[PDB]
């Protein structure tokens, strides 16, 4: 029962660059994953970038070297650094929560989503 | 009669309930050496005696180790002079005539166990008998030296002489049943999830991880465990006997460490696993793949198997001893003696090692959760609790067992053989547990639900 809030979303210019925020207000696991997914236009849900809690990241292949994921110091907060968009990478991005509270299995928490449109 | 419903009052069935079956040579509660059916052999301190004078009664060379057909020879032949010696004797005689048949086998009980003699003994608790005063003699009987030195069933043979029936005895075939339906529950518990799970797994895309491919192993094991090991387990003990063949019995039992080890092991796995899926999981997911899983697999099952087929089909596993060997001879017996080294090693091989492995990274989990970057919430205690059910399930049910294995072997048998079967099956009901431990996620929960539209 908690929530995430999102905050940085929208309309940029080609090559501009964008910062969004993740917030998880409640109480989570000690060891989780803090990150970034989108929906292109007509494409699956991708993963964006991902944080561990042991401060170990994770990008993917096409935003590896122009996306910066980093976290916050004790408040749980995401933030990601987007530098240089491009027009492939307008679509809708989720936060998400890996919790492993369960040990054996892993709790998702997903946030509402921010609109990201990058002009071409 | 037309009796053939279990349990008719006799004093044969009685004395079984009272003595007990055992086969090798054991010191009573006074310190005298008996055999077979409470069967005396010498009141001599020489254990050698006792082996002339059971050698002696038998016919043979036993090496203080009879058969069953021996010990029941030795049964009915003590009965007999028992009855022999109630009639030859003037005190025992006149009450025993003026005794219903329940009570005839009370008095033949006591003199089965304390001689001929010694029960004509009891002068006033016979004059009461024989005046019919039950109670009265009842009373005069628990203050005999007889009710102080075993006081349990000198409590039922008195109960039985008061009330004139069967009531301390007969619930006893009340409990046969009662553990049995139990064990149907415990085949059928097993048998219905790990289906179920392996079945989730199987047909859901969902669910195809590498956790749950030794979620998969493990469900496999204890399917095997809930189809063969318990039902013929089962059987062996509620019929008393064994009725499959000496091969078929050392191949349940390769059957049984099989699916003990392969189940345990594939936990530590599991431990191992999600230790590097929580700690370091970008390099779990980049180094683990589904083929390395498989080998993984393969491996376990492969180690599990290097301590069960092989050294029992061999016959490495066999112990020394005479009534080991009797009993590898005997068809009808399928009893578990091993030696020293092979209950070590697979005490060690099937559970210790996995024990010592599980604990160190849980330990790891819990120690490494403290020092991340980062309010006393209530998550951790969550997770806390979690763990404590995942190990404290698999300790409670597997470590008595593996304690008192290492233990039965170091020093010869101070521990009852109903102690060793029933914390097997303690740890034999682990496999039903599994599916409710390892199988909570949310896919899980929606596939089960699924599978049996609910
Ligand atoms: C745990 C619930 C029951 C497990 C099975 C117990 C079997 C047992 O008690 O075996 C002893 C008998 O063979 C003596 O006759
Ligand atoms: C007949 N019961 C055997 C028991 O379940 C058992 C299982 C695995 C072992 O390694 C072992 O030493 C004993
Ligand atoms: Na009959
Ligand atoms: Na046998």
């Amino acid at each position: 029962q908690v929530q995430l809030q999102e905050s940085g979303g929208g309309l940029v210019q080609a090559g501009g660059s964008l910062r969004l925020s993740c917030a998880a207000s409640g109480s989570i696991f000690a060891l989780n994953i803090m990150g970034w997914y989108r929906q292109a236009p007509g494409k699956q849900r991708e993963l964006v970038a991902a944080i561990h809690s042991g401060g170990t990241t994770n990008y993917a292949n096409s935003v590896k070297g122009r996306f910066t994921i980093s976290r916050d110091n004790a408040a749980n907060t995401v933030y990601l650094q987007m530098n240089s968009l491009k027009p492939e990478d307008t679509a809708v991005y989720y936060c998400n929560v890996k919790d492993f509270g369960a040990i054996i299995y892993d709790y998702d928490y997903w946030g509402q989503g921010t609109q990201v449109t990058v002009s071409s | 009669d037309a009796e053939n419903l279990y349990f008719q009052g006799n004093i044969f069935e009685m004395l079984r309930i009272d003595e007990g079956l055992r086969l090798k040579i054991y010191k009573d509660t006074e310190g005298y050496y008996t055999i077979g059916i409470g069967h005396l052999l010498t009141k001599s301190p020489s254990l050698n005696a006792a082996k002339s004078e059971l050698d002696k009664a038998i016919g043979r060379n036993t090496n203080g180790v009879i058969t069953k057909d021996e010990a029941e020879k030795l049964f009915n032949q003590d009965v007999d002079a028992a009855v022999r010696g109630i009639l030859r004797n003037a005190k025992l005689k006149p009450v025993y005539d003026s005794l219903d048949a329940v009570r005839r086998a009370a008095l033949i009980n006591m003199v089965f166990q304390m001689g001929e003699t010694g029960v004509a003994g009891f002068t006033n608790s016979l004059r009461m008998l024989q005046q019919k005063r039950w109670d009265e003699a009842a009373v005069n009987l628990a203050k005999s030296r007889w009710y102080n030195q075993t006081p349990n069933r000198a409590k039922r043979v008195i109960t039985t002489f008061r009330t004139g029936t069967w009531d301390a005895y007969a619930a006893d075939e009340v409990w046969v049943v009662g553990m049995g339906i139990v064990m149907s529950l415990i085949v059928l518990a097993i048998v219905f999830g790990n289906v179920l799970v392996i079945t989730a797994i199987a047909k859901f895309e969902r669910l195809q991880t590498v956790t749950n491919y030794f979620i998969t192993s493990l469900a496999c094991a204890d399917l095997v465990m809930g189809l063969a090991v318990v039902p013929f387990g089962a059987a062996h003990i509620l019929t008393k006997t064994w009725t499959f063949g000496n091969f078929w019995c050392e191949f349940w039992t390769s059957i049984d460490v099989l699916c003990v080890t392969a189940s345990i092991e594939t936990l530590c796995v599991i431990a191992v696993d999600r230790y590097f899926a929580i700690t370091s999981p970008f390099k779990y997911q980049s180094l683990l793949t589904k083929n390395k899983a498989r080998v993984i697999i393969l491996m376990v099952w492969i180690v599990s198997g290097l301590t069960s087929f092989l050294p029992i089909q061999m016959h490495w596993y066999r112990a020394t001893h005479q009534e080991a060997i009797n009993c590898y001879a005997e068809e009808t017996c399928c009893d578990f003696f091993t030696n020293q080294a092979y209950a070590i090693a697979s005490s060690i091989v099937s559970f210790y090692v996995p024990l010592v492995i599980m604990v160190f990274v849980y330990s790891r989990v819990f120690q490494e959760a403290k020092r991340q970057l980062q309010k006393f919430a209530l998550k951790e205690h969550k997770a806390l609790k979690t763990l404590g059910i995942i190990m404290g399930t698999f300790t409670l049910c597997w470590l008595p067992f593996f304690i008192v294995n290492i233990v039965h072997v170091i020093q010869d048998n101070l521990i009852r053989k109903e102690v060793y079967i029933l914390l097997n099956w303690i740890g034999y009901v682990n496999s039903g547990f599994n599916p409710l431990i390892y199988c909570r996620s949310p896919d899980f929960r929606i596939a089960f639900q699924e599978l049996l539209c609910l």
